[PDB]
């Protein structure tokens, strides 16, 4: 239940985001960060240069976004 | 609830 | 990676920045400009376009310092 | 040979 929401697939988003290229995956730490609202839960690890995120706590219209995005860049 | 972590790492 | 800087920590840190911050990263490339850097002002499109691994060395660990120090 | 970076407002 946990791996769909607003009928994206979330495991299959972050499938393909280890798919995008290095410069591509920036684009979508941009998109996600660009577009936060509290409700969404993202860590920014500068320094450990990880950014973990809560894909089920992601609004639809941005999940269906990033998943476009990814289809586009993979 | 439900969650579904993702962990992005360089 | 270039230098002792990880080209995509610092993207990742990049995008940590607020808003009034990024401005800095902005003026801080602009003034260091070399010919051999790749870098696009789209004024009218608030666009800035930057190639990493085109930065000297030395520009990059400025930059990291300076998302390390704003985020 | 690059790392494309686009800080967009």
């Amino acid at each position: 239940a946990s791996t769909v929401k607003g009928s994206v697939d979330l495991e299959k988003l972050a499938f393909g985001l280890t798919k995008l290229n290095e410069d591509d995956l920036v684009g979508v730490v941009q998109m996600v960060t660009d577009n936060k609202t509290p409700e969404m839960n993202v860590t920014n690890n500068v320094e450990e240069g990880e950014f973990i995120i809560d894909l089920y706590s992601l609004p639809e219209g941005l999940l269906k976004s990033l998943w476009d995005y990814v289809k586009k860049n993979t | 609830s439900r969650s579904f972590m993702v962990k992005i790492r360089t």
